[PDB]
């Protein structure tokens, strides 16, 4: 069998992937590209309509002296120019973030206690179902108590709703099934039993507020909007006074005491509230991605679907816009989910571990790290040396470092079943890479990688942390591309090899096992391709309230 | 002394202790017992060894519902607490026989830790207490069981939570009265970001001791904020004395006179009567069947009004044995007194204003919660400069069991560990005695 | 005590409502049982639910303040805290929102009173709330046409009256009998239907309403003409301003 | 002549506005309303399509037992139901916030020094124009240096551009006028001369990043996005090394040293980064509103256009969604800009002041406050007493308190020429209102108003501040509806009466005197009406990249 | 003098106050010292520099003994100088808020 990346390379270039020579400068610059051409014409129309110059191919240096490559979206047969994978140009990657930003998990366990102990009323599946009917009217922005209320247009907010889940099957089956995330239907039996044991008799809401509101406002809006309409529905469904002392317990419960944010707030230099990308820990991101419950027989596929989720969110949207902006970081990210390159390196490492130790059977120590991480690193770098077309494809050193190290780190975690030794292998890969080719990444690429080895196993205040708990706000990780999404993969890798149903939080895992989401979290890379082809229909548009 | 004022000091049973003490003997800047309380709060940490052990056994670390399968560690921490605590103390202390203190509680389940004062003499703020305590206990646990390099990061997670990915110690198994400096609404607010429930827990629900500790913390914060500087210093000292320290037995007496049958309105009548008799207010003008009162000393009127406010809280919420109405008392005591006298209410309207939002945000959908979760750093209740929150402490102290978010729900670890420190549990005794001991040095 | 400045009937009425010595005029008789049905928290005959044990079974700590403040009966028992809430029309209802809150905390013990423009509420221990609620319904605090008992959907204080002179009510909890001139309450305060309506009596006539009201209005007694009341409010504003500065 | 609100009252109700009695309960509930009917049918379709119940008129209490009123957008003849003024349903209100959020002002004064002193190059109007041509290519997301860059689609980012302004008329004439905000053309002559004296020889950029990016990300993205494309345009146009030490001075200049954010970051309880509504001080909001440069002959109109700008932004979007959500606070806000009610009260107060004192000639003391604020308060309250229809229109007390106090406070500031005494009059109005009707606003309406009088003139740390500098993060003001937008109007009022060209920051005033904005900041209320009629065309839609 | 308070390029027309602060620096500094100190022979230090254009202020150690952190230094210094300036020139209640803004800026909105 070939390498998984060969077909991609044969489509990009007319030469064989092994040839060291090509010809440049004859391709027409931007005119070689159907997308650049569309951009040139659009820029002329825009400038004429608004009276200010804009896109102009003659500013600065002339693009396209080399081949402007199409990219294969890995695991698909879709080939697109890279501009179609820019988050601005791809409605699927915008909606994936919106679906995370607009989600919060809110318990009903404290609320039900207030009802029984403080108000002295009964809670049954019938009153729960009535509450859920009420809150699904109210949550998109409609009234239940006051006279002369004005309301949101239901069709503008059709994507907002509330569902529940519980580990108790018999309670789950008595609630109206329209409102229930069925753990037994969404997860394979072994995973469902693990998840149901974690949740037990608790009952949890998954709240999704409207995309149009999330885009007008911010991520920290979500838990507040959620709490307001939970509160109104509790007033209505359980016949409180419309504003008595007990009402306040429900607000505190919904806003603080049993709320699970997707991201925690950030310090002042990068000031942001809850539910922004920098607050989402790597373990949550892996659990948001739903590849684990459909692809559980292939831990490589599960781990790399997480890489793709994270590389997009963390490098393209978060680091490439929230934290910088402009043309951004599309290809720093696409390197990890195009052309089946990372897949080839990581399948090689999984097979090496399978044959030598067996998944999860290697000793969890430095000896395993030095073995697996070195072998996979040398495999990856040799592919760039044997195939000049591959090196021209992933032309930036940063790109290559992230892909090789991801394979080494994931592979090491496959062997030990522990994400922390996987992380040690990531950094070792970087050190070997640097010495082999006398280069690594961009000017500031290996800040965290040089600090890396010593902080994998540190226990000091702002150094020590299991990888699953780390995230974009871990100090060493806060600034640079080509790491965060790959770390999410390394977090997933040992748990996919062990067959674990979740990486860090079982409620987060369950909360995204939902067919009413706009973005399909079971097939992240297929969704990126669909968005690239302009075939994705996002929520939150305003066509209905604007002129033809 | 800068002020001519003197006050008679009483104990929590209404007994005289010392007569005619200079006002500044009660000042946070001068009273050594307040200094002891403030430094004790800065340096005292509670460690939950049972919780650390359970988190490691289940790999449940990093926040609510979080778990890392495959990372479980079975260690017998409670069963080896004496040896762990001793190793931790050697790391925490600066020298042998300094003021370091490490005591085990509940058979090794908890640990009271008081970090040496010397560490705060070369510190900018107060986080050295949790951070030094956390790393000493992490290292001591690792050394006690020879935890491997590969596993030790789970012990760190079990102690300090998701920090530093989170800004807070999210999921931590240590606790302090203070919260992290980033959460301050403004510079100088740290002593105000102590939850009312924590104050009630540390004082074991004794109404006058909870009022005193709360007033000490609030008014000491007003010095750090610069609010009690220059023209305002006397107002804040008089508020501390009369509202929080039962100066001249005024609070105690008002409650005695009104406790069997009284209402908020009847406490107001008695207070106005006493203020007139003591010469604090005088009749300034007569309208039709209505006397307009005036005063030559607004700071003293404020202090008298603030003592009645305390008493009214004690009487109204004590009768209901239910804390929730404190927001109503804080509002309508001040609203009623203004139209009873023609004089301004406590803190020149700011208690009334604080009470308006505090009522709304303790009886509505929009936020807040029950009375015990508020504090002087809360956006809802930060506006009055020390004159509202001590009444909330007193009211929660009197609550018989009407709150879902009670001190037992939010502050159990504080109750069990911080109540052990004498100056935290009975601050009124120590502040008054220290004031007598310095009365002739002021 | 003097309670409030001013020389209008309005000002005097505001004073009377606050004055615990002033005997509220009883205008109607309501049975204890019908009070419970209006409140809607429990059924008559049902035992009072508890949120905590009786105080005698708790053994609470030595505390001179506790010893000195006698609890109300419901607190001794461990009763729930429940509520009654009223809406008062701006067309000369006798009581009005701030008048209520001010008066409750002069008249009643253990009270949590809240004031809003369209609702005014009191929360206290259940059995004590029932005694208070009877006086709030039987006396001049209440007119069955210009006042309403409403735990939710309170709209009306600012609306025009209907052709019978009744205040608007989303949920039509109080019904005027055109053929008899009496108001019946047909639902409890949260809007649930009652088994048997409660007679609330006849609406007060507009002449009597004007004589008893506590709202200032240009077509009654205007606030601007009660200069002694205005003067005191302006004084409080001035003294608050100066106090805040120096 | 009739009061200005009479026409609106006659169109709402069959009765004449003075009548005390009407009939209820026979209008058919929601069926009386065209908009509610649209919502009912949309809710059925949404429920059927997604398989989860949604909007349902039979949940909760039955809306429409009284007349569901239309509202006149003040200064227009447009009548709309209140749901058409909800920010979710009104693309003009969303675009107003986006146009503020995506804007930052960035100096070129430090940047040009670095060029001349550190690099030893020359800066001329010719190099500036070349830089501006480069940055208008780069700013929307297009490349100038590197090979194989992928770029944003120019048509999706057509609303992003960079203009400059300066007080130096000679430099301004040398620069291509497409890039120039011409102070002399946009402002009357007296205002232009004041503004030019403030800016002097400084040269400032107005940067607007794309709406689609602002909606995907947050306000703290704006200054970062701006700085990266300024940096690339400086590299390109002035021939630096593409990444040398001096490149860092430009980044520090554009990100920190000469940047003017529209809002400053917020503390943790309400954690938000820069350029969110809570950080925008009242003085800035008044200066963003452009009524002052078109309606300068009518200081009431200028002031009340500012009230409308702030009431919408601060109450409906900021407090009603960012800090709460759900059905929200439409009518708390519309009370301030519908039915010409506030206009009537405030025109009366302006006539009172002008006749007794003359504008800005009253003594700036408490005597003037007690006079003007009392008289205007009694006038406003009396209108509700004489016109039962008006009282049923503005049915919530909070609404009435905000409108009456705004008239009183603005009028007091018209008299004194000072906003701090205007503020004192706002609070006195509240106290008089509360005693007249024995009610004021909602449960927590007058927290700031009871704190109010003592904090007008305080000088203590977190108490004392001139009103122009206060904003939604001023402690007493941080929580409640019915104040913030009205305070922005009081901030504008004395400056309108004096004829001042700006309230607090001349750079902000100039930066929104720009005809290439999407929202027309010269006619805020007219734009709200256009959005209510579904005739406003926003930026940032994704129709171009989605299926048909 | 310019009413330029509250941040870069900010100005409030009509609020200008013309006070000779530098020319009376010695008296203002003395008044402020009396407010900043705790006792008359503590380690409070207030020294004028550049002929009254600048002041070196060292808040007494005792204030930090009973403080949680370090913000007492700017906050106590700012209010003492605000009050000292108001008292020196008898600045009115109506104008004093501008002295506050000149000393401590846009805080607490920022
Ligand atoms: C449940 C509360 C307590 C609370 O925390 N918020 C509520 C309800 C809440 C809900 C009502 C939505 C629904 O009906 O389902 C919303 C829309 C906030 C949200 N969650 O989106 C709201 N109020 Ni309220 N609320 C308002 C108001 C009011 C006025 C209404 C009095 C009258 O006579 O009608 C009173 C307060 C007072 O009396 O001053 C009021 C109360 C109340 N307000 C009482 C319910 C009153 C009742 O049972 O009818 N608001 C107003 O005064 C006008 C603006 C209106 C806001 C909606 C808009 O701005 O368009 C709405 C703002
Ligand atoms: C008080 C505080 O809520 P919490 O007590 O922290 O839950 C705060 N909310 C608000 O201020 C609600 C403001 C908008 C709704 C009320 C408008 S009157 C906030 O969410 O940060
Ligand atoms: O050249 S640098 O390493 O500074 C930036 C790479 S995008
Ligand atoms: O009724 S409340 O004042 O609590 C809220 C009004 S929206
Ligand atoms: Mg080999
Ligand atoms: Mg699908
Ligand atoms: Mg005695
Ligand atoms: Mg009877
Ligand atoms: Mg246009």
């Amino acid at each position: 069998a070939d390498k998984l990346f060969i077909n991609a390379l044969k489509k990009k270039f007319e030469e064989s992937p092994e040839e060291k020579k090509t010809t440049f400068y004859t391709l027409g610059g931007w005119k070689q590209s159907e997308r650049k051409t569309e951009f040139v014409n659009a820029g002329k129309e825009v400038a004429a309509k608004r009276g200010i110059p804009q896109y102009n191919p003659d500013i600065g240096t002339p693009l396209g002296q080399r081949v402007l490559m199409p990219y294969q979206v890995s695991t698909t047969d879709t080939y697109v120019e890279g501009d179609d994978l820019h988050f601005v140009n791809n409605a699927a990657m915008q909606q994936m973030w919106d679906d995370i930003r607009r989600t919060v998990i809110v318990g009903l366990n404290h609320a039900h206690a207030v009802i029984e102990k403080r108000l002295g009323k009964e809670v049954t599946p019938e009153t729960i179902t009535h509450y859920l009917e009420t809150v699904n009217h109210a949550m998109p922005g409609a009234a239940v108590v006051q006279e002369h209320m004005v309301e949101t247009h239901p069709a503008l907010v059709a994507d907002s709703y509330v569902k529940v889940f519980t580990g108790n099957d018999e309670i789950a089956d008595e609630i109206d099934p329209a409102f229930v995330i069925d753990i037994n239907k969404q997860f394979p039996e072994d995973q469902a039993e693990t998840l149901k044991a974690e949740v037990g008799d608790g009952i949890w809401q998954v709240v999704r507020i409207p995309t149009i509101v999330s885009r007008t406002c911010d991520g920290a809006t979500t838990s507040r909007w959620s709490a307001m309409q939970i509160g109104m529905s509790m007033i209505s469904a359980y016949k409180q006074a419309a504003g008595e002392a007990a009402t306040g317990d429900f607000a505190y419960a919904a806003k603080h005491a049993e709320v699970i944010h997707m991201g925690t707030y950030l310090p002042v230099r990068r000031a942001r509230g809850e539910n922004e990308p920098g607050g989402v820990p790597f373990g949550y991101l892996a659990d948001i991605c739903q590849s684990s419950r459909v692809n559980y027989e292939d831990p490589v596929r599960v781990s790399l679907d997480v890489v793709a989720t994270g590389a997009m969110l963390y490098d393209q949207i978060w680091l490439g816009s929230y934290m910088s902006g402009g043309v951004g970081f599309t290809q720093y990210a696409t390197a990890a989910y195009t052309d089946n390159i990372l897949d080839d390196f990581t399948y090689f490492g999984k097979e090496y571990v399978e044959d030598k130790y067996g998944l999860c059977e290697a000793p969890n120590n430095m000896d395993t790290v030095l073995d697996v991480a070195t072998e996979v690193t040398f495999y990856g770098l040799e592919q760039y040396e044997e195939y000049p077309a591959l090196l021209e494809d992933q032309f930036g050193g940063s790109q290559r470092a992230a892909v090789v190290a991801a394979a080494a780190g994931c592979s090491t975690a496959f062997a030990t079943g522990n994400a922390q030794t996987g992380l040690s292998g990531w950094y070792l890969s970087m050190y070997l890479h640097k010495e082999q080719h006398s280069r690594l990444g961009f000017y500031g690429y290996d800040l965290q990688d040089q600090c890396g080895a010593s902080n994998v196993f540190s226990i000091r205040g702002d150094e020590g942390l299991p990888l699953e708990l780390r995230g974009p706000n871990y100090p060493n990780y806060a600034m640079n591309v080509g790491h965060q999404g790959e770390y999410a993969g390394i977090s997933q890798a040992p748990h996919a090899a062990r067959g674990d149903a979740f990486v860090f939080n079982p409620l987060v895992k369950i909360a995204f096992a939902d067919d009413n989401l706009v973005f399909d979290f079971t097939n992240v890379r297929g969704e990126f391709a669909k968005g690239a082809l302009r075939e994705f229909e996002p929520a939150g548009e305003r066509a209905l309230i604007t002129p033809a | 002394a800068k002020f001519e004022d003197k006050v008679d000091l009483y104990d929590d049973r209404g007994n005289l202790v010392e007569e005619q003490v200079p006002l500044e003997a009660l000042s946070p800047l001068r009273n050594p017992a307040i200094k002891s309380i403030v430094q004790g709060i800065k340096r005292t940490v509670a460690v939950n060894l049972e919780g650390i052990e359970n988190a490691l056994k289940t790999a449940k670390v990093g926040g609510p519902a979080c778990k890392i399968m495959g990372r479980e560690l079975d260690l017998d921490i409670v069963g080896n607490a004496e040896s762990i605590a001793a190793a931790a103390k050697e790391m925490i202390q600066v020298t042998e026989d300094d003021d370091t203190n490490v005591e085990l509680l509940g058979g090794g389940k908890r640990a009271l830790v008081q970090v040496p004062s010397a560490r705060f003499d070369v510190a900018a703020e107060y986080s050295a207490a949790p951070l030094v305590t956390a790393t000493a206990f992490v290292q001591a646990i690792i050394n006690e069981f020879d935890v491997s390099m590969y596993d030790a990061n789970m012990v760190k997670a079990a102690v300090l939570g998701r920090y530093p990915q989170s800004v807070e110690y999210m999921g931590a198994n240590i606790a302090t009265m203070l919260d992290i400096p980033q959460k301050l609404e403004g510079p100088g607010y740290a002593l105000r970001n102590i939850m009312v429930n924590h104050v009630v827990a540390a004082t074991l629900k004794n109404t006058l001791q909870a009022a005193a500790l709360s007033t000490i913390l609030e008014q000491t914060a007003m010095f750090e904020m610069g609010d009690a500087v220059g023209a305002f210093e006397r107002m804040h000292l008089l508020g501390l004395a009369y509202q929080g320290m039962n100066a001249d037995n005024l609070v105690f007496d008002l409650v005695k006179a009104n406790g069997k049958e009284g209402t908020v309105g009847s406490v107001i009548a008695d207070l106005v009567e006493r203020a007139l008799e003591d010469g604090v207010i005088k009749v300034e003008k007569e309208l039709t069947d209505y006397k307009v009162y005036g005063t030559d000393d607004l700071a003293m009127w404020n202090a008298y009004a603030a003592a009645g406010l305390m008493a009214a809280t004690m009487v109204n919420q004590g009768a209901a044995r239910a804390a929730q109405g404190v927001s109503s008392t804080l509002l309508y005591y001040n609203d009623l007194i203004e139209f009873e006298t023609g004089l301004p209410s406590v803190d020149f309207g700011k208690v009334e204003g604080t009470a308006v939002g505090f009522s709304f945000f303790s009886h509505s959908i929009y936020g807040g919660g029950g009375p015990g979760i508020f504090n002087g750093n809360h956006i809802v209740t930060r506006h009055s400069k020390g004159f509202a929150i001590p009444c909330v402490a007193a009211a929660m102290a009197l609550d018989a069991g009407t709150q879902m978010f009670s001190p037992e729900a939010t502050s159990g670890l504080i109750k069990e560990v911080f109540s052990q420190v004498d100056e935290f549990r009975e601050p009124l005794k120590y502040v008054v005695e220290a004031a007598a001991e310095i009365k002739n040095e002021i | 005590a003097q309670y409030y400045p001013g020389t209008t009937k309005v000002a005097q009425n505001r004073r009377n409502f606050c004055n615990p010595e002033y005997e509220l005029e009883k205008l109607r008789e309501i049975s204890d049982e019908d009070v419970v049905k209006i409140l809607g928290h429990r059924a008559p005959g049902e035992e009072y639910p508890s949120v905590h044990p009786p105080l005698e079974e708790m053994d609470e700590p030595e505390d001179a303040i506790r010893e000195m403040v006698e609890p109300i009966d419901g607190a001794k028992a461990g009763d729930r805290v429940r509520y009654i809430q009223f809406t008062d029309s701006m067309y000369f209802a006798p009581a009005q929102p701030y008048v209520r809150s001010r008066a409750y905390l002069c008249r009643y013990r253990g009270a949590d009173a809240g004031t809003l423009s369209g609702r005014q509420i009191i929360e206290t221990r259940e059995r004590d709330l029932e005694k208070i609620s009877k006086e709030l319904l039987e006396t001049e605090f209440f007119d069955p046409a210009r006042s309403g008992v409403r735990g939710k959907s309170v709209h009306g204080h600012s609306l025009r009256l209907d052709e019978d002179g009744m205040m608007f009510d989303m949920l039509r909890r109080q019904i005027y009998n055109k053929d008899t001139g009496r108001v019946e309450m047909v639902k409890n305060q949260i809007g649930d239907e009652l088994d048997e309506p409660v007679d609330l009596g006849e609406p007060l006539d507009e002449e009597t309403l004007m004589e008893k009201t506590t709202i200032y209005r240009v077509d009654g007694e205007a606030y601007r003409d009660d200069v002694e009341a205005v003067e005191i409010m302006q004084r409080i504003h001035v003294l608050r301003s100066q106090g805040g500065f120096n």
